[PDB]
């Protein structure tokens, strides 16, 4: 993990593959390829609707 | 031009109508991108829901623009024999957004040679496009038949 | 400013005296294929530096286009002033010319 | 005697929730303080840098 926590090789190569988009995101393969990107920032809470 | 495989046993979403926001609402996603005469990307999503038996609406928008208006009527809708056989519907005109002052992309876009199976799962073939980004001269070669390509 | 316009101030550095530039120098029009279409050239005058004339020149952005490149990059600069300067070698060309540099 | 140091403090970012306890995530400013050079370095990019 680089400064901005990327995955990154031994010379800074960022790696990159299928995000994860939508509302809770999901693994998206049509979608274009993009960096992976692990922030540490927390996670908020989404209300209960379906029990 | 965009070649995909169908999967003919995908079941029709429960969640009509067709909404953007909502992922389960379309059976499959794809993205094809353009760029316009200032050369500016647009990331055209393409939205594929099966409504009937050979029958597959294809929905188009581009997340570029942010005024650009939702898409709530049918872009395409692909035809299909009963071999896999493309039958109408395989070509649209499609026009992207205004940004930063570039005309909108107006190219059309072609389902040729798609083939529809029962492919274990939602794959894209081939997306080819022949717009691009400003270049500029990074090397250039001689070919063995004399031509000169700058690359 | 906005899309496909940008003012352009010009500013003398050199000039301990010079003033603040307050008022926009000239604006770069910019057609639907990011090419000029006015304001490529405008007369700029510089300062009075140890009692010199201040030069009075046309800066021309001829060719210069605005499209989605990474960044703002400037492609040539060209004036055609040079200062004094002593003989330092010559030579005599294919074509008969006596060139000295 | 020195001059009053006016600053814009700023929460944003912030949030109330059902966090185990009040943890503060991130601290930032762009105040310093004065040092001599230690290190120089020029990195891949052609950058020359003091630290």
């Amino acid at each position: 993990l680089d400064e901005n926590r990327n995955l990154v090789n031994m010379q800074g190569m960022q790696l990159t593959g299928y995000p994860a988009t939508g509302t809770p995101p999901t693994i998206q393969q049509g979608a274009n390829p993009a960096p992976i990107t692990i922030p540490n920032t927390l996670m908020a809470a989404k209300s209960t609707t379906t029990a | 031009s965009m070649q995909i495989n169908l999967n003919s046993t995908d079941p029709v979403p429960s969640k009509t109508p067709f909404s953007v926001s909502d992922a389960d609402s379309y059976n499959k996603k794809g993205t094809v991108t353009v760029y316009d005469s200032q050369g500016n990307a647009h990331d055209m999503n393409v939205y594929f829901v099966k409504t009937k038996d050979n029958e597959w609406a294809v929905y188009t928008h581009d997340s570029s623009d942010p005024a650009a208006t939702a898409p709530t009527t049918a872009s395409t809708t692909l035809k299909f024999n009963e071999n896999g056989i493309l039958e109408s519907g395989g070509t649209v005109n499609i026009t992207t957004g205004t940004i930063n002052g570039a005309t909108a992309a107006t190219f059309s876009l072609s389902f040729l040679n798609s083939m529809q199976q029962n492919t274990g799962a939602n794959n894209i073939v081939a997306t080819n496009q022949n717009g691009y980004k400003p270049g500029d001269l990074v090397s250039y070669q001689i070919n063995n038949d004399g031509t000169v390509v700058g690359n």
